[PDB]
């Protein structure tokens, strides 16, 4: 229910090395700032100590893989305003058309460092995908999160 | 795959 699988913590892993840029097993803030101006935001130095800060739950500076987790379990359950998720939503979808097709993931996923193929980038598709148009609409957007 | 959650997910810390 409410529990994580191994498949789904070794995915979590995966996703935590977007962010751990160097591969020390920590995020910090300017790896936190490279990853948010890569998806068009532009968080200020202190903005970027209060999102490490939410998650930062041993209060040593920097964000380690179980910190992650423990954020993403949570986040996995909870539910965000319309505009947080709208935001987060016109990152995937840069033509504004209402639809994330495999093209616009995958200049994300480039944009954030990532190597897919595109039988990696239709396989993210096709897990949220709910209509089988073979595009994330918002509505898809909103309950995958 | 989790990226485009942990993407959300990261982006809702904002
Ligand atoms: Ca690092
Ligand atoms: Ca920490
Ligand atoms: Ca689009
Ligand atoms: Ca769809």
């Amino acid at each position: 229910a409410d529990q994580l699988t191994e498949e789904q913590i070794a995915e979590f892993k995966e996703a935590f090395s977007l962010f751990d840029k160097d591969g020390d097993g920590t995020i910090t803030t300017k790896e936190l700032g490279t990853v948010m101006r890569s998806l068009g935001q532009n968080p200020t130095e202190a903005e970027l100590q209060d999102m490490i800060n939410e998650v930062d739950a041993d209060g040593n500076g920097t964000i380690d893989f179980p910190e992650f987790l423990t954020m993403m379990a949570r986040k996995m359950k909870d539910t965000d305003s319309e505009e947080e998720i709208r935001e987060a939503f016109r990152v995937f979808d840069k033509d504004g058309n209402g639809y994330i097709s495999a093209a616009e993931l995958r200049h994300v996923m480039t944009n954030l460092g990532e190597k897919l193929t595109d039988e990696e980038v239709d396989e993210m598709i096709r897990e949220a995908d709910i209509d089988g148009d073979g595009q994330v609409n918002y509505e898809e957007f909103v309950q995958m999160m | 795959s989790k990226y485009i959650t942990t993407i959300a997910g990261v982006m809702t810390l904002s």
